[PDB]
């Protein structure tokens, strides 16, 4: 289990800012504890609340954290860090542990400097590079990374520049067509036939996923067609039982 | 229409000697967000019949036109429901059903609403024993007290509907009364009237596909629920997984 | 005494260097300069032919200065100064408080944190007897009594609700001999209802959006004169046809930052009328609120529950519970810009469990019933929550709870008695309780069709209509809802419907739209709402029942406009079918269906045509009724329409929105009129 | 299929010796036509950049002149769609139908693959769209108008395609490149019912460019990113097209 202590300021309680982080925190696995709250004097003054955050393992307080930057969260003066980097290795993949970028304006602290994310894009990768015009922070998606670039990893040294109110049918008509479709889909398996079946990450979405499993399982699929999502969201299911949030789908396209 | 007709008159029956005469060219959601509610609902509906507790359910025609009708009448049938409330076409229709196996295709609708009017009432077509199933047939013979209230598009009505819509407000208030959980099953109209009527403090389940109906299940969502699927799927599920003891 | 003095600021320092309003997104660095300069250069120009110029200095590092119709406002002696909402502006502030005293002003400063920015979101009458306020955007609503105490003048709020006019001079110009000059789009329905309370119709002008957008409100005003940057024709001749004469001068590169001409002076020689001081209409209620706020976000529910409604809030202490798991608590001073604006917000809070300050606790107060079935003005609606009243100091429970109704006090042998009662249960004698004190609570066509069938049945309405014929319209209340009602009541006007069949509802929300601007508490103004309330249409059917009728209400003057209006204007028969969820009902319902098949039927005799508007209960029972070789448009969202089955010849049918469908219909009736 | 045939082989036509052996409300709709439209002039006048991305339901719907009047006007500076829509906006205006339904008549009995495949294959013949324009055989429309104006166009391939016509990038990674590099600067994007072009623009787009969403299904519920810069309607796209214009053009008039 782990503990940190967050700081959040805006106009809390009526932009409904302070509530979604607590929902944040609570639906993805946490807790939460509100140590204090500053008032503003009106109704334009800012207010401040520190709010005590726990996790059950690292993982979930770093797919905390992820979502409560967004919203524009940050460290005590006090706790100010680094982001850690890791380097890449090979082309076109990232090193383990990755943060994975949002569509939102966003610094990085660098040797104590914060440092501008350039070409930033949602569901990328945040290089770091030192240049003869200073420190480079860039969005790259996953496939443009290159051997030798640092990456970011964790998630300390994180924070967003938002603006303050940017951050403010028939049913058994189907038995009917299901009891046909299963009687050919029988003789054909036993005829030695050939199906072949397309699918769309809807099949995943739903229960669909083990149930497609089974029909390869037992011989009644001889072929299968799809995209990029369904392969993507099936892994992701079974790799971490999720199917998207973005994390857990960006942790498995890079795996 | 039936009930213009007056004793003396004479009246074409069976189909010879009738022919038209037109021109010529005249004639030329989620499903297992669903057994999650299901399973929820079943469970309350449950300890409610056991405590002694009081259940009302609102029923549209589209019940019977799925497979609805079986189930809403084991329903009535083995306890679960201390009232219904309904419209013209949900009674014809279950009648229609059980007593000649079709939904509506106009004569055997018609037939059926002037088989109820010649007896008198739907009590009556019971006692007497032209209807032995379904739905309104359940109700007569375990007394389950019905309103049924008119509309503007009532065909008949059979004698029970009750053409007064200010009676038939009073009526359904008066049967809401000690509600714990109303049921409302695809009934459109009579869903937000009975709303209206009903204080807080009062679990409510509404089924449509229509979801833009659930929507107006305005209510907590602890006394609220609405779920998206055709209330023959619904009462199906409802009915095997409260038959699970 | 007769001299008029401007404050201008030269644009050296000009620029778009941030974005604090839609009208600087994307303009950026986007400002030329030189010819920000020869446009202010026009203005000031022609102004001092008119009047004196003063200037501030101009400063870099704030370009915004030369809008220095948000300096402050002045009257006589005394300036309130601005108070920016941003902190882009906000130092500019000191440069207009020097100018202000270096003038000999008494300058007064309101609290730090309280926005207001001055004449170009205050407009004064020009003789002289009140002052305009808005809020919404930029000033806060609670600054207007402030307004009223310092300057001595009666202040009139306004609540802003497009973010295009963000301050009141963009869509607001009083003018000399009482016109008005404003767009009515950028107001909601109650701020729209007071403007036409306090000027006459002859004296309004209204303006069109293409007017609008162009700043022609943003208008400088001297005796005659108007400036302004553009105007239509259309507007020209308005203006000059009632004795102004019209001055354009071009400024678009100030137009990128979001002002024209009214935003870059400042008028500091205004009228003193000494029969004239403060008054206030701003309401203000502190009440308090506990429970998980933080959690279940009631805090956040309730607070954006008034400012949609139209009011204000400060909250003035938040405290968290004892332990962990404890329940906080918040008190929260409520501000409306009027009292029947303070009641639907209360009313609103009442039913989330907000509770007043013990000292400020009263008892409710009650009218008798002096008619059967009919409430007296402004009673309480109720809810479906459990309620207590507090009559002669004591809190009591009210028996059969229930929704639309009214709560009724009667004395009985064993004590007080406190009961829910719908409208037509009411008896004379009885005690209802009114206003909001004393009251807490316990808790698919494609565009290509859509066209070709608007077409035919255009060519068809105005076939029948010169023939003399009869054309049938059936209609729900999504006509209304959806917001095609003004379109269906010229349908209505200019001879095209020979009778309406209907139900309570669709009655109900026409008036309803027509008295409040609102459907359904729904604002008609704005799309939106944060909930909507029951308020507005409930006093609808009481009040159309204090008269007995529809037509009753027409001769009365409390009915205006709308479908129902020209139907009793124009002799057109309507029927009203009864149905069970009928809140009511309206007199004029027939809530015995044998009489209304009837009704319907007799009406349906010798049609060529119907129109059937979205309303399916009352479309199949008109089917129903019908014999082949009759035309039938029906019109629904849904495709299940459907039962159109009488096939290609006599029966169309087009699934798309209904008010969408009158809206091109009425377009199509138009270019049918043209040669 | 077309791309396949080879110099040499010999091709049946005409047709002889051939047998076969068997949800948003009215109000709703004009307020934001009110803003796009204000927001699209604003853009106009200020040298501003604004992207369309359609799918083929625009010009199966009827609202291709509409959009080809805006890239006309000078409202659209980049187009970015797929090869269906291409080829059907070339079909309607070289013989009035898409799909082989009659555009004259909203309706056909069955409708035809005729003329739009013989669009892909003239077009193949020329071996461009723009080579289609400079011959006189392509003299209207969306592609018509983005040829005559320079307005660059990209063309996603996708697994559906037929042909596909020579302008359409089969390489999807060179696809995405070229997708991500007009967008580059856009101050807002009109998405016009194409759910999945929509949304591989949406994930190459940062926060604070604004996003107008208009689909006929609900689930524009993917617009993600607040009142503040993503609006979405829900009605039919050449009806919105249609108020767009005429919304256009009133404020013309002073
Ligand atoms: N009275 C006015 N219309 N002033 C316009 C002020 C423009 C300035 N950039 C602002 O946003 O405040």
């Amino acid at each position: 289990v782990e503990s940190r202590i967050i700081r959040i300021e805006g106009h809390l309680l009526d932009s409904g800012l302070i509530n979604r982080a607590l929902d944040m925190i609570v639906d993805t696995g946490g807790s939460f504890q509100v140590l204090n709250f500053n008032l503003g004097e009106q109704r334009q003054s800012t207010s401040a609340a520190e709010v005590k955050v726990s996790a059950p393992s690292h993982e979930v307080m770093e797919e905390i954290i992820s979502l409560l930057i967004d919203l524009g969260a940050v460290d005590l003066p006090q706790d100010e860090r680094d982001a850690k980097l890791e380097p890449v290795i090979q082309d076109g993949v990232a090193p383990d542990d990755f943060y994975v970028s949002t569509i939102y304006p966003t610094e990085v602290r660098i040797n104590g400097q914060w440092i501008k994310v350039e070409n930033q894009r949602m569901d990328g990768a945040i290089a770091i590079t030192q240049t003869p015009n200073g420190l480079l922070a860039q969005c790259k998606i996953l496939r443009d990374l290159k051997a030798g670039e640092q990456v970011i990893v964790d998630v300390l040294g994180i924070r967003t520049i938002r603006k303050t109110e940017s951050r403010e049918s028939s049913e058994r008509r189907v038995e009917l067509v299901v009891e046909q479709v299963a009687w050919e889909l029988r003789k054909i398996r036993d005829a030695g036939g050939k199906v072949v079946v397309t699918a769309g990450p809807v099949v995943i979405h739903t229960g669909g996923g083990e149930h497609l499993s089974r029909l390869i399982r037992e011989g009644y699929v001889q072929a299968l067609l799809g995209g990029n999502a369904i392969a993507v969201h099936d892994i992701e299911q079974n790799m971490m039982g999720t199917s998207l949030g973005h994390r857990h789908h960006l942790k498995v396209i890079n795996t | 229409i039936l009930r213009d007709l007056k004793a003396g008159e004479q009246v074409i029956v069976d189909v010879l000697g009738i022919r038209t005469i037109r021109k010529t060219e005249s004639r030329e959601s989620s499903e297992r967000r669903v057994e999650l509610v299901v399973e929820q609902v079943a469970w309350e509906l449950r300890k409610i019949r056991d405590a002694g507790g009081k259940v009302v359910v609102t029923a549209g025609p589209v019940v019977i036109h799925t497979g609805g009708g079986e189930h809403l009448s084991r329903l009535i049938r083995e306890g679960y429901v201390q009232a219904l409330l309904g419209g013209n076409a949900i009674a014809v229709h279950d009648i229609e059903q059980n007593m000649m196996g079709t939904s509506l295709g106009h004569r055997h609708h018609l037939k059926v609403i002037n088989t109820i009017r010649r007896h008198g009432s739907i009590a009556k077509g019971v006692e007497s024993g032209i209807i032995r199933s379904g739905v309104m047939y359940e109700c007569v013979r375990n007394q389950i007290p019905f309103v049924l209230a008119g509309s503007i598009r009532d065909d008949g009505p059979l004698p029970d509907t009750q053409m007064d819509l200010i009676k038939a407000q009073e009526e359904y208030a008066k049967h809401l009364e000690g509600a714990e959980m109303i049921l409302m099953l695809s009934s459109m109209l009579h869903s937000i009237g009975v709303g209206n009527m009903t204080p807080a403090g009062v679990k409510m389940v509404c089924v449509d596909i229509n979801p833009a109906v659930t929507k107006l299940s305005d209510r907590g969502s602890i006394e609220s629920v609405g779920v998206v699927t055709d209330v023959g799927l619904f009462l199906s599920l409802l009915t095997q997984q409260l038959d699970k003891l | 005494t007769s001299r008029i003095r401007f404050l201008m600021c030269p644009p050296d320092h000009y620029d778009v260097d941030y974005v604090i309003n839609p009208w600087m997104e994307g303009n950026i660095h986007k400002s030329s300069r030189d010819r920000a300069v020869e446009q202010w250069q026009g203005l000031y120009q022609i102004l001092k032919e008119h009047a004196i110029v003063d200037l501030v200095t101009p400063q870099k590092g704030w370009p915004d200065l030369v809008f220095t119709a948000n300096a402050g406002l002045v009257l006589g002696d005394n300036v309130v100064l601005s108070r920016f909402l941003h902190k882009e502006r906000q130092g500019e502030e000191p440069y207009f408080k020097e100018w202000f005293e270096g003038n000999g002003y008494t300058v007064y400063e309101l609290p730090k944190d309280l926005p207001f920015e001055g004449a170009g979101d205050a407009l004064l009458d020009r003789e002289g007897r009140w002052l305009w306020a808005g809020y919404g955007f930029r000033s806060e609503l609670d600054s207007h009594p402030y307004l009223a105490k310092w300057l001595d003048i009666e202040v009139l709020s306004l609540r802003l609700i497009d973010e295009r006019f963000y301050h009141l001079d963009t869509c607001f110009c009083p003018l000399a001999n009482g016109y008005l000059l404003y767009y009515p789009g950028a107001f909601d329905s109650y701020s729209n209802r007071l403007i036409e309370m306090r000027v006459a119709p002859e004296k309004r002008i209204a303006i069109a959006e293409a007017d609008a957008v162009n700043f022609a409100c943003n208008t400088v005003n001297v005796e005659s004169i108007v400036i302004m940057n553009k105007a239509s024709d259309a507007l020209k001749q308005s203006l000059t046809g009632v004795g102004f004469q019209v001055l354009e001068t071009p400024l678009t590169e100030f137009l990128k930052a979001g002002g024209a001409a009214k935003a870059l002076t400042l008028r500091v020689t205004e009228p003193v009328r000494d029969e004239v001081h403060a008054n206030v209409y701003v309401e203000s209620r502190i009440i308090r609120i506990e429970g998980h706020l933080l959690d279940s976000g009631l805090i956040n529910r309730a607070l954006d529950m008034i400012v949609d409604t139209g009011g204000s809030f400060q909250v003035l202490n938040f405290n968290l519970g004892e332990q962990r798991q404890s329940t906080s608590a918040a008190e929260v001073k409520v501000s409306a810009p009027s009292h029947e604006v303070m009641e639907e917000i209360i009313s609103l809070l009442i039913d989330l469990g907000a509770v007043d300050l013990p000292q400020d606790e009263r008892d409710a107060k009650l009218e008798p019933v002096i008619q059967d079935g009919v409430a007296p003005d402004d009673f309480y609606v109720s809810t479906i929550y459990p309620t207590e009243v507090r009559i002669n100091g004591q809190w009591i429970k009210v028996e059969n709870q229930r929704m639309d109704g009214a709560i009724a006090i009667t004395q009985t042998p064993n004590g007080l008695l406190a009961q829910c009662k719908i409208l037509r249960d009411l008896k004379a004698g009885e005690q209802v309780i009114v206003d909001v004190l004393g009251i807490r609570t316990i808790r698919v066509s494609s565009e290509r069709r859509v066209e070709l069938v608007v077409e035919q049945v255009a060519w068809e309405l105005r076939k029948i209509r010169d023939a003399g014929g009869k054309v049938v319209v059936t209609a729900g209340p999504v006509v209304i809802h959806t917001g095609g009602g003004e379109h269906l009541s010229r349908l209505i006007r200019e001879g095209y419907v020979q009778a309406l069949l209907g139900g309570n509802a669709i009655a109900v929300h026409d008036i309803e739209q027509n008295m409040m601007g609102t459907s359904l508490g729904v604002d008609m103004k704005r799309g939106v709402a944060v909930r909507g309330g029951h308020r507005h249409h409930l006093k609808v059917i009481n009040t159309i029942r204090r008269h007995g009728s529809i037509a009753k209400g027409v001769e009365s003057g409390i009915i205006r406009s709308g479908v129902m209006y020209e139907c009793v204007r124009n002799q057109i028969p309507f029927v009203l079918a009864g149905s069970i969820r009928d809140d009511g009902p309206l007199p004029d319902t027939q809530m015995d269906l044998i009489k209304a098949q009837e009704e319907y039927a007799k009406h349906l005799e010798g049609a060529e045509m119907i129109l059937m508007l979205s309303s399916m209960l009352h479309s199949i029972g008109v089917g129903n009724m019908t014999p082949a070789g009759v035309k039938m448009v029906c019109v629904d969202i849904n495709p299940a329409t459907k039962l159109s089955d009488r096939g290609s010849i006599e029966s169309v049918g087009v699934v798309t929105d209904v008010g969408l469908f009158l809206s091109l219909l009425t377009q199509q009736l138009d270019k049918l009129t043209s040669p």
